[PDB]
């Protein structure tokens, strides 16, 4: 989702 | 002083940021944890004793004091555990200042993570890399090696 | 020198402890995790990077070398990413011969924790902690300050 | 449970 620890 | 860490223990987002500073140097190690017991207050405390030389903590609350779990693990680890008690009444107004600056750093990187454990590791490194000039994980570091030599 | 650190992965109880190692003084810093992740080995790094002055890590397989989250957190926390292909055969065998040394520390604590975690975390105190003359915890900290100053 | 973990 765009994160860092979720890049999805 | 060299060994000697400061518990501290701040909450967002419902939940419980446990901290450790080192007195000295301002260095500080931190987790989020879902609520503070004696148990999670007690596995920190091991996990910092096994990554530094923590000779003496100071515990955030009496209750941390009281813990048989903390004071079990703080019997393993070789540290002495004592209260928090501001004799010195500057240590109230350094921690307060303290979680006024991390939780500062957490909102401007809060929406780089998913999970506020992401974001306060993030905290975490930007406190301890700060120049304010040597960082607190220079000074941590020099104060350490200085003792051992 | 000062800044490099090696990742291993190694299973124990159905489960998985990652270990950094910092390869100049044999520290080292753990967890236990139920599976090897791109996503757990990022949150690990970003975790260590915020406590010691990490440059470059040599990844532990090619899996986390190519997870695009490992080389995100190694963005974000100043991190080199490198492979950790043993070009000098010498770092098979130490590499084997700690996982070897942890396992068997982690025997002898077993019994006083409920948790793997808190055994594996009073294994890291004991190899930290041990002199074989100095301590790994000793070295780490006389390495980087000698580069600081 | 006699443990440092988990006295009971
Ligand atoms: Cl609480
Ligand atoms: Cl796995």
């Amino acid at each position: 989702s765009d994160k860092i620890d979720n890049l999805d | 002083s060299p060994g000697i860490w400061q518990l501290d223990c701040t909450h967002l987002e419902g939940k419980v940021i446990l901290v450790a500073v080192h007195v000295a140097s301002g260095y500080i190690e931190a987790e989020v944890i879902p609520a503070e017991t004696g148990q999670e207050t007690a596995y920190f405390l091991l996990k910092l004793a096994g990554r530094w030389p923590v000779k003496t903590v100071h515990t955030d609350n009496g209750s941390n004091f009281t813990s048989t779990t903390v004071k079990a693990a703080c019997w393993w680890a070789g540290i002495k555990q004592e209260d928090g008690i501001p004799y010195n009444p500057q240590s109230q107004g350094v921690i307060e200042s303290m979680n006024k600056e991390l939780k500062k750093i957490i909102g401007q990187v809060r929406d780089q993570a998913e999970h506020l454990k992401t974001a306060v590791q993030m905290a975490v490194f930007i406190h301890n890399h700060k120049r304010k000039g040597y960082s607190a994980g220079e000074r941590i570091v020099d104060i350490i090696a200085t003792d051992i030599q």
